[PDB]
């Protein structure tokens, strides 16, 4: 399914018809993907089982050299880190930050902690980690200085925000889907159910709320407007 | 009103401490 | 059973009869799918039991070489990919790539994060292994130049999207079928009565819901209009 | 019991007497059927139980030899399969493809699954073994070439929809049964009972519920039209 | 007890006094016999149990020689068979065939996926066997060559249908029985009092339910009518 | 309105589990 | 209304499994 | 209002687990 | 109103939590 | 209305099987 | 209205059962 | 109406069962 | 209407015998 | 109408009889 | 009315027992 | 009206209880 076909199916069901409406299908998209993260934590974080194709979205980075802190020598080996900002993921998946094929190279995407100390081993001197920095950004660090000729790299993982990594989406064959709600949900169809019904239960008791409507310099919602 | 997360997460818990507790029971039986 | 029967027992369930009304058909065509690969998932995930092929479709597919990255040559070997994007298939059943005939042939699908080392067993080296990248299309490895020559192949599996897979299907003898509400729907038929209940539950409450029917330019969902 | 039975005490239990109503024996044909499945499922499948003769059917076949895949010499060996498709066969009963006599003939129905690897001992190379394709049809193979000679065979089992073994029926010895409600329902009587009383609670509902019988370009169901 | 005594109980709870109702007598014979074998497989299944002498129906059969599959020589032995069909037995009693006399001979009645391979001990030679084919007929079949001059058997067993069982059961010495309500119902008289009360507990509602009374072209029972 | 086919099954089946149940507590003890 | 001819037996049948349950407790004791 | 299809097997499923539990209690016992 | 994707869900999971502590109790008897 | 001749006999049987399972317990003991 | 002769007898009848599960966990234990 | 002279015997004698058999699993253990 | 002196008194009986049963389960350890 | 100085002195002493309850199952264990 | 300064203080004195309950039971086991 | 503040850290103080009672019957067993 798409975005379009899955907030579409929430309106049609709270019957939000009107343009007239006090709820938009941008309060849906906010519900749908914070009740995307939330349903997927519940189920697959208590005991490990198999996560599917579904739930994983890949987005594609550019990476650029960045120094340690500035300019300076006596710091540190430069890093690689991604032009722009990554989505956070969550710790239920398997993530895998693979150079534009998925079956081939081992850039092994780690937590923060772990990085600042790691490579020392003898034998994974060769190999790129991965981690999220405070930052925002994807920080890339190896004791190889061939590491440094990377260009673009792609990320596969199950991410919280599914509207932040369908803006970092991979262009496609025919080309890059402009409208956001013409790209694919990131959830199985196994959990779409649930997934509408809290969406749709979340709504509908705030549909039927009164509002403020009488502008008077004063609140009416204790009169129930 | 309505809203449903913090009832489906408690109801989800409930049958987690229902499962530790059933898979704890899990014994592979010896002395035969 | 084909999609007809199943589209037409909710509405006629719903009393959806007239063709002004809020509920289309393709709210029901919908609603199945997501309430099948829901209801698969329930019986046949928890513990292992047999499934019935019922629950199977088989998709037709044509394969085509593709390289790695792009044309270098010092990228890896290349793989061949299907045409078109493959639905996402359940991890409950038997997902069998086939070449064109069920009874023959060893194309072995496997998931997406085995298959990057896979074939170094010696015996296991003319052996075509199949898994999903996460493009959508599915992908084709092995270390037998042969493997190379593939035209086409089908691909028996527990789908999540019924429609998908629908609209992939393989040709009859009379010949490819036009009209979705004329295909043969897969679910088991010792299911229909728990999957046609929900998806009436799920609609037969917003069913007798409210609209906004009033064009006023104001919300009138609070008044029950 | 015929259908007639039963579809005239399902409708006569809901008091459905007149033609012009909403709920036909079109409503209801399906509601037997599939209920029927869903009843047998639930009963024979917790543990292995013996199964009464009632709710086999025996279905009579035309079998014609077709190739592996094409005209081509080193596909691999031809088949027999049935020249209109099987009903899916339930796993809970004793499925068996005769040679015309019950009591006669050994031709083994198996899976679809073991059927690929299957005659490779040296004394079980002149079993027939039958499986269901996913093409639908029913698919014969051995190891003996004696076995391309089978002009028609039967098939005795628990089908999952027994609308569709009931018109592929063996020929009686009076004739032929030309409408479909003088055929026999295949369940047994001790389950009549609750297979009655889930189809009437099924369209009880329904029965009494509000339609949109106004033409006005509106939907009224909100409004209990 | 009779069939009249029991249809007669039945109607008398319920009051079905009028020649003008919608509930006749026949819908009665159908929920007596149905509820008879519900009642019966309820009570005697799970665990053995006595069975009386009032859930058996002694019937008589017709034997002819009939071939196994056709006038081809070499297909196998020949087979008796009855005229017409036998009713289904239940699993729960103890079914015997018998020479017209209950104390003498041995007609041993197997299932039929026994029967198949039966009679290879050298001592069971001289025995006749008995199973219903899925044809519906009754089939004989021994290794002893003077088994195909039996002439007329008789079959005492627990019949899924009472009334089916009920038209071919055997000549009195008085004479036979034109009428079925005047031949004895077969349940014990200790199950008789759950049997009525399961049967007018489903006819109870239905007999004040609303009835489309109007002839109108147009479905009234949202209307209660 | 009114059945009972299926509430007398799933009370049945409900009896059918207690003793059952009840004799597979009875033992013929020893050791005297 | 009134049909009592199942809650009758039924309750007969409960209480047949609690004289099971009973009688499958009794032990006449050894090593004194 | 009314629809038994799934309020069966929840009933149904119950019932199997009881039939379940009674059967795992069984023993044949031994030290005679 | 009408949404039972969740109580089906529930329930099952309580009946699957059920099932693996009935079958936790299923012993092979040795020693006999 | 009013008739307790049946309620009195399943009370009446209910509280022997309760002073059966009291009875039941009974022992009287050894090894001192 | 009310009688008292049939709910004292068999109230009274609730107590000694419990009362002789009561005195059948009254132990003078050993092995000092 | 009112009166509670078999209100009073009754719950005061319940209480009486509850108490013997708190202590009746009063032990005084040996073997320190 | 009101007074107080025999619910206090059998909830304070109540209150005496679980906790006699509670000091009942208490045990000094005596091994090393 | 309202006073609390019976119902909070009958809940304190409930909850100090389950806290007892509650320590009296703790052990030292030994046995390494 | 509304004041729960007595039930926050008896209710987390409950949750006390239910935990102290519960690591009474918490064992580090040997005889490997 | 509306406050889950006190409601959502004692039904968590709960499910909590049950973990902790969930985690000290799971055992790594020996003597094979």
């Amino acid at each position: 399914m798409t975005y379009n076909e899955l907030i579409y199916m929430v309106l049609d069901e709270l019957k939000l018809s009107s343009d007239d409406s006090y709820y938009t299908p941008d309060h849906v998209i906010f519900l749908l993907v914070k009740y995307r993260s939330f349903l997927l934590k519940q189920r697959y974080s208590d005991i490990k089982k198999q996560i599917p194709d579904s739930d994983y979205q890949s987005i594609c980075l550019d990476l650029i050299e960045v120094p340690a802190i500035s300019g300076e020598p006596c710091e540190g080996s430069s890093y690689l880190r991604s032009k722009n900002k990554v989505p956070t993921t969550m710790m239920i998946g398997n993530p895998r930050v693979y150079p534009m094929d998925f079956y081939q190279g081992e850039i092994t995407y780690i937590s923060r902690d772990r990085m600042r100390y790691v490579g020392y081993n003898k034998f994974l001197r060769n190999i790129i980690y991965c981690s999220k920095a405070p930052d925002g950004y994807l920080y890339f660090k190896s004791w190889n200085p061939q590491f440094l000729h990377l260009e673009k790299v792609s990320f596969n993982a199950i991410f919280e925000d599914a509207k932040e990594a369908s803006e970092m989406a991979c262009p496609e064959e025919n080309g890059t889907i402009c409208k956001l709600e013409d790209k694919e949900f990131p959830i199985e169809d196994a959990l779409v159910p649930p997934l509408i019904e809290l969406v749709v239960k979340e709504l509908r008791g705030p549909e039927y709320s009164p509002k403020d409507e009488d502008n008077n310099a004063k609140d009416d919602l204790p009169d129930a407007r | 009103f309505g809203s449903g997360a913090i009832g489906y997460e408690f109801d989800n818990r409930y049958l987690n401490n229902q499962e530790m507790s059933a898979v704890a029971k899990q014994r592979l039986t010896s002395l035969p």
